[PDB]
């Protein structure tokens, strides 16, 4: 009538921790302070999963802050260690880099263009690369014409500038 | 082939050696002194408890990613105990080192835990909710996403 594993190894408690997924874990971690510190192992589903939710927000953001010109912004979630060259499915496969040169923002796109390793030509699930994306604005009438020289910059940038 | 084990209650079981052998911790004390008689002491163990892991091992002699649903159905009627008796087989699946047991055993503690609430889980293992409000709301909205 009293606490079962109370009297057990923490080593065992982990293994049969070890066979519960995120969301069973999730529920034992509320139970108590010891089972929350428990449940959130490093080795664990529950905190492994958590981080991947946690960089998703970020990246979310990062891509708001970057198409919205806010490089400070951007900055201040890149410092907190952020790949935005990494992308994939869930993140329809568009980077940062590709949303600053959406929002007009060819001071960020320059600086993560200049500070990060971008494959300039890989389309995401629209089927869009910075490069193409660049050269369609550079088409549009709608644009202004500092705009659309910022531009040719970074589109030559993109194309003949060395790599690795 | 035949040796001899005695539990904490002082009671003596007589078991095949190859059955025992199944105990790394047993197999260990084999080596530490004469194989090939003599009753050996099992200390942290009771008789009711060591009689259960006797027949697991005796079922078990022969044989050869974490799922939980995958427990021989023999193992699933052997582990239809009350809890007290669950956490002893544990213990003494790590007292005597025999690793098929101790997964089973707690294969079949993490089920219990399985599709439960919160308070479900406390008022089936007996945990004590220390937690105040404010603080547990916060691991509650700091794991919404499941």
């Amino acid at each position: 009538k009293k606490n079962f594993f109370s009297d057990l190894p923490e080593e065992t408690i982990v293994n049969t921790l070890s066979f519960l997924k995120a969301n069973t874990l999730a529920r034992i971690a509320q139970t108590c302070q010891f089972f929350n510190r428990l449940a959130n192992d490093k080795h664990l589903e529950l905190h492994q999963l958590r981080q991947q939710h946690i960089k998703r927000e970020l990246w979310g953001n990062l891509m708001v802050a970057a198409r919205s010109n806010n490089l400070e912004e951007v900055k201040k979630i890149l410092k907190k260690g952020i790949d935005p060259t990494q992308t994939n499915s869930y993140h329809l496969n568009r980077t940062p880099l590709l949303a600053a040169i959406e929002g007009k923002a060819y001071q960020t796109a320059n600086y993560l263009w200049r500070k990060y390793t971008f494959d300039p030509n890989f389309k995401d699930n629209y089927g869009d690369s910075p490069i193409s994306l660049l050269k369609k604005q550079l088409a549009n009438p709608a644009f202004k014409d500092k705009e659309k020289k910022q531009i040719r910059a970074l589109i030559r940038g993109m194309q003949e500038e060395k790599i690795a | 082939p035949s040796i001899k084990l005695q539990s904490s209650d002082g009671e003596i079981f007589e078991v095949d050696v190859e059955i025992a052998k199944q105990s790394v911790t047993i197999k260990t004390m084999l080596e530490d002194l004469g194989m090939d008689d003599d009753p050996v002491p099992l200390p942290n163990v009771n008789a009711a408890i060591l009689k259960k892991v006797i027949q697991w091992c005796t079922h078990h002699k022969d044989d050869p990613e974490k799922r939980t649903d995958d427990i021989p159905v023999w193992d699933q009627e052997f582990l239809k105990v009350d809890q007290g008796t669950l956490f002893e087989l544990i213990l003494a699946a790590n007292y005597l080192d025999i690793k098929g047991l101790l997964d089973v055993t707690c294969k079949t503690v993490a089920n219990m835990i399985k599709g439960k609430t919160p308070e479900e889980i406390r008022k089936t293992f007996n945990i004590k909710n220390d937690f105040t409000e404010e603080e547990e709301a916060q691991v509650r909205k700091e794991n919404q996403w499941c």
